[PDB]
RNA sequence: AUUCUGGUUGAUCCUGCCAGUAGUUAUAUGCUUGUCUCAAAGAUUAAGCCAUGCAUGUCUAAGUACACACGAAUUAAAAGUGAAACCGCAAAAGGCUCAUUAUAUCAGUUAUGGUUCCUUAGAUCGUUACUUGGAUAACUGUGGUAAUUCUAGAGCUAAUACAUGCAAUUAAAACAUGAACCUUAUGGGACGUGUGCUUUUAUUAGGCUAAAACCAAGCGAUCGCAAGAUCGUUAUAUUGGUUGAACUCUAGAUAACAUGCAGAUCGUAUGGUCUUGUACCGACGACAGAUCUUUCAAAUGUCUGCCCUAUCAACUUUUGAUGGUAGUAUCUAGGACUACCAUGGUUGCAACGGGUAACGGGGAAUCAGGGUUCGAUUCCGGAGAGGGAGCCUGAGAAACGGCUACCAC
RNA sequence: GUAUGUAAGCGUAUUACCGGCCGGUACUAUUACUUUGAACAAAUUAGAGUGCUUAAAGCAGGCUUCAAAUGCCUGAAUAUUCUGUGCAUGGGAUAAUGAAAUAAGACCUCUGUUCUGCU
RNA sequence: GCCCGUCGCUACUACCGAUUGAAUUAUUUAGUGAGGUCUCCGGACGUGAUCACUGUGACGUGUUACGGUUGUUUCGCAAAAGUUGACCGAACUUGAUUAUUUAGAGGAAGUAAAAGUCGUAACAAGGUUUCCGUAGGUGAACCUGCGGAAGGAUCAUUA
RNA sequence: UAGUCGAUAGAAUAAUGUAGGUAAGGGAAGUCGGCAAAUUAGAUCCGUAACUUCGGGAUAAGGAUUGGCUCUGAAGAUUGAGAUAGUCGCGAUUAUCAAUUAACAAUCAAUUCAGAACUGGCACGGACUUGGGGAAUCCGACU
């Protein structure tokens, strides 16, 4: 991406990499430790290995994705490091004594441990502390982010 | 931060449990804020007047809560609003008759006399037990005494004996899924026994699942899960009939049944 | 007066949003201390539950910790250099969250005198001879033991070479963690390794 | 009770609406109205405007009495009771109304590792005046403006107000870095500053499968007179932790920080022991108090839902629109706000706009069911208090039966 | 003599342990829907218990007993409206979706091959 | 027999319309901008601690302490009126915009029409079948022209 | 620069003039009539109607801003580096290779357009240049 350039040093409160006076080494070079998602929700290789900052990351970040799961369509990848998601579904209004399909259309925070994010992907997204207005979610898992004949790479 | 608390309950607005009859008030007695959550909570107000008829008013049950007559768990309780909830011991000591207030079948609380050795103590469900403040574990329980130093073995969800006298821990009955239960508020309230198994459901709402000694089985959430016991028996002196719920019809078969007048 | 509340300002859907709520003192904002560098004075503010969180105006002094050697002293801050966010912060020398700041370095170096009999960097004949207490630090004796103690260190001692350049210079850069605006103290990080590259390339691009 | 019946014609059959017809806690109005129980009721329109009165004030044995208010008499009596006034707490809402307001409010559904919580309930404070200091009300006296009231001036006097800070205010202990001592260092230390809870920053111990062959400082054992050289069974590389975790979580260590706390209280009732200093030390709960929980709460955030309208089709980004980053603000996440940097966000699944006798829901009415209609109002939540804005106090009000301002009255 | 609806067998998703078929663990196409649970504010609504003297309904009160007496006592249920939703669970019909035919296709296994990586 | 419009009376309703009418509302640019708060100050006043001059005591006239509505030189903590810069920003003015209401010479419709005036248009082939789209002309009806349909007067016969 | 300084002059510098200006407060009341005079003017930005032959109306209307100094960014030209090897004494001679590459870097050019401070007494198109505007009507389409 960027090489976390950004007009301020990008650090993670709590992590400074002692060289001098600790007891030294086993490689891997960094301080990194990395989560489990943990509803039975398997962590991303990337997030242990991630340069990235992201402190709205659950993985690199302070904070709790708290709270509903719900499962929806990616509908726009545009934003960095954030994606629109479509929700569709059925509604019953038994007044009407059939449906209306409905759409609820929120955006939710792609983590940049998530990539090939795309529109049309499932994804497992899971309410987050709120994150910037219309951002009120970030990924969990992407369920999708697929190509069922793209996984093995066509000749 | 905003607004209230709003010291002002009305009556209708108020829990169902108490059995507050609508009419001669708008207002009902609101317990202040307490150890007892207030929807949980059996304000003395109610207990003395309506139940115990001692106090025919609101008047009158402030005249006899402040005689101090009403020592409720080791404290003389000045207050006439004081909650007083759930397992909590309402000595009036002249004449004697020694209370637990413990719950119907029909999820209301009771009149319940117990021996005088029983009102010495009290079962406390565990909250959470917490490692800093002094001299470092401590221990709460659900109505909000804090326990210092812990044994190490009490896990949230467990039930303690409080000596009262002294705020001290002397039993704990670890949540095992062979205990004896009463649940307290879901709609299951005060129903007893036997808490086949938990079906743990990371974040949240951990479903117990309960069996009775009539062997009907139902569900209800651990919040409202409170541990009185051993299968067979229980610690304190159960309500009659034993919270066993049959149904309603099945009781007004039993009830018709018994009288020759 | 100053309103947090998510309710103000266009939807996303560019929805006239039209009104509901006065302005409440649930969603209450306050005027900004804007920490300036200088003569101590500190300030309590009634926030609610009661307690006082503390609006600093005027503050010389913090504490600036060098996290690889687990120490932390009690530094004048000189300068505040850089800020991310505002360059009118920097030229107004107001101590923020992660504004840079221009150490003093002189009371850390002694002692790292006093831990590696290494001068930090490679002082002078003069310099080191003269002791209000520096040369006393570096010979000291006593047969036998904290001579010993040096032994011990040193395969770490070398110090990292843009360190030893601003120690002796007598200025070291640094980014204040605190907002002395509500916890009344500035106090920061000393820019160690990857720290320091970033802003190091930042300092000779802007000037 | 899934109901029709009258009416187009000369007569006749449908299409059709209209009338009749029944109900409406659903409002008006007429006439008539003896009795019983029950009660909605200035909502619709005027969320218009208001004379006069009242709805928010408060004292116990228990903060403060030198009220001559009453009680005083015999010993130093003030003490008792308690208006006033200080002090503390309430006044943030009950109540009212439903205007603004159409995903907003809000219900159900939920979260808070995104936060605050007086209070109450329960626990917590052994790191040289011990009971000191002086100023003010109430008071006394003298005044001011036509005035509510606002207070000026002079002279007192209290504190659970204020100002300090000792004789239980106490250091010891142990660990850090200083080190007398010893010896090569498996290595440990007298005496020391420092080390209370807290506040504030940084760093770290944190979530750890089993065995061997060597080397350097040797711990036992062995080989060698030594010098020297080998080998090795075992404890052990060990804060946890909610759990989406590198949480700063309830808590700590190391290095530094600032500054509150630890009662110069009061009322009950006085004992043990005299070397009788008026000594030493002592129970309860009232009000403080600091940490922590709990409780009354709360603000924000999730999911899903609302009438009409296309004779409203593109909309948001002037100046945050929508995203990144960093800051600032705050009780908190947060474009809430600001710099910089990207070009996004919303839309025929009707967006954006306009209208609404449009607060929402719980609910009500009317029914064969299905529905249609209603809700301004007896509850719950939110909102407002002529329209608007700003603010103090306090745990909490952007308050109006608080203030300050403007504009209208 | 049937009937088979119910139970257990047998043919690439009921396979595999541990503890004595049971009960976990290891488990497994997405959904819409649907099933069963919890979670559904009271009032209201339906309605239980009960002579508010009838009744609207109130939630009282009845009893040995108008004796002597707190003695005996049942109570102020249950459902649904607070829909849909969400949570948890079951089904695999219906309607879609799924690898892999330009096979870097699915397992498995051999290279100690590779890279990451340890108390 | 049905029967319509033009024309005329009267009554009622809505439209267009000079006035670039009027009124009120909510958004809006720009300008102006009360007040509070934050913030840079200010020092009305009031003391400490120190010094003196006087009185007193202690100590070796000097010093120190205390007092004297005391004076004065150091240097502190609080502190009013006023006030600096900022941000919120009521309010006002003027353009723009929107919703909603309503005046109006006059024009031009429709309706109630009900005793009228003029025609016979259609209803029978209504004496010119009807009726449509569209243009022009007729007092009007309507006629006419061009292309149609049958809802015709041909459901047709007619090598 | 080149060419002039000849327009008969001096003193007074009256009225009245001519030619050039200014004028409080009110602001067209003036007059046949806004004639004369004044406002306005450039630029950049924002905003922009009736009506319409859709081209215009338009510089509509209505608003903002302009100096100086001090920085910053953007906008071009040209070859060069880098790495290795052999020969002779870092210097000289010879051989190889594409990536490097949005300023690659280096250097040279010459000004444009934007943004930010500081700054003065609103002073900022400062001289000069240089539309007053809108609403209708009559008339000829127009130059």
């Amino acid at each position: 991406m960027a090489d976390q350039n950004e007009r301020a040093f990008q650090k993670q409160f709590g992590v400074n990499l002692n060289r001098k006076v600790k007891p030294g080494i086993t490689k891997k070079k960094l301080l990194r430790r990395s989560r489990d998602v943990g509803l039975g929700f398997k962590t991303p290789r990337e997030a242990i290995d991630g340069t990235y900052i992201d402190k709205k990351c659950p993985w690199t970040g302070d904070v709790r994705i708290r709270g509903r799961i719900l499962t929806g369509v990616v509908r726009k990848a545009k934003m960095q490091r954030t994606i629109v998601i479509r929700r569709d579904y059925l509604h019953f209004v038994r007044k009407y004594s059939r449906f209306e399909k409905r759409h609820r259309n929120m955006s939710v925070h792609c983590s940049p441990v998530f990539r090939d994010v795309e529109h049309g992907d499932i994804v497992t997204i899971g309410e987050c502390r709120p994150l910037s207005k219309t951002v009120r979610f970030n990924v969990l898992k992407v369920s999708k982010g697929q190509g069922a004949k793209k996984s093995f790479k066509k000749y | 931060m905003a607004r209230g608390p709003k010291k002002h309950l009305k009556r209708l607005a108020a829990p169902k449990a108490w059995m507050l009859d609508k009419l001669g008030g708008v207002f009902a007695p609101r317990p202040s804020t307490g150890p007892h959550k207030l929807r949980e909570s059996l304000p003395l107000l109610i207990f003395l007047r309506n139940r115990l008829k001692y106090a025919l008013n609101g008047a009158e049950v402030t005249k006899i809560v402040m005689q101090r007559l009403v020592k409720v768990d080791g404290k003389v309780r000045t207050d006439p609003t004081y909650p007083a909830g759930y397992m909590d011991v309402i000595t009036l000591e002249k004449t004697g008759e020694f209370f637990r207030l413990v719950y119907d079948v029909k999820g209301r609380f009771v009149i319940h006399r117990i021996s005088a050795e029983e009102a010495k103590y009290k079962l406390c469900k565990v909250k959470k037990t917490q490692l800093g403040a002094k001299g470092v574990p401590f221990l709460v329980t659900h109505d909000g005494r804090t326990i210092r130093y812990p044994d190490p073995l009490i896990h949230a969800n467990d039930s303690v004996q409080v000596d009262i006298a002294s705020g001290k821990i002397t039993d704990y009955i670890k949540f095992d899924s062979g205990n004896l239960c009463m649940i307290t508020g879901g709609r299951n309230l005060g129903r007893v026994g036997t808490v086949v198994n938990r079906e743990r459901h990371p974040g949240s709402f951990d479903i117990v699942h309960i069996k009775d000694s009539q062997g009907h089985v139902f569900a209800t959430r651990l919040t409202n899960v409170f541990i009185i016991g051993k299968g067979n028996k229980p610690y304190i002196s159960l309500p009659k009939g034993k919270g066993v719920k049959l149904s309603i019809a099945e009781e007004r078969d039993k009830r018709l049944a018994a009288k020759t007048h | 007066g100053i309103s947090r509340d998510s309710a103000h300002k266009r939807r996303a859907t560019g929805g006239k949003r039209k009104s509901l709520r006065k302005k409440r003192k649930f969603e209450l904002g306050r005027p900004a201390a804007n920490t300036k560098l200088g003569s101590g004075r500190v300030h309590k503010v009634r926030t609610r539950g009661g307690n006082t969180k503390l609006r600093a105006l005027r503050l010389e002094t913090g504490n600036f910790a060098w996290a690889s050697e687990g120490v932390a002293r009690k530094t004048r801050i000189a300068d505040v250099v850089y800020n991310a966010s505002n360059n009118e912060l920097v030229r107004t020398k107001t101590l923020v969250k992660n504004s840079i700041v221009v150490i003093d370095a002189t009371p850390f170096r002694q002692w790292y005198e006093a831990h590696y009999v290494l001068p930090l960097g490679r002082k002078r004949n003069p310099k080191h001879a003269q002791k209000e207490d520096e040369n006393d630090v570096l010979t000291k004796k006593r047969s036998e033991k904290v001579m010993k103690k040096y032994l011990e260190r040193q395969k770490y001692g070398k110090v990292e070479q843009a360190l030893e350049d601003q120690f002796t210079s007598g200025r070291i850069l640094a980014c204040i963690s605190s907002r002395p605006g509500q916890c009344g103290r500035s106090d920061g990080y000393i820019l160690e390794g990857k720290e320091l590259e970033f802003y190091l390339k930042k300092i000779k691009s802007k000037k």
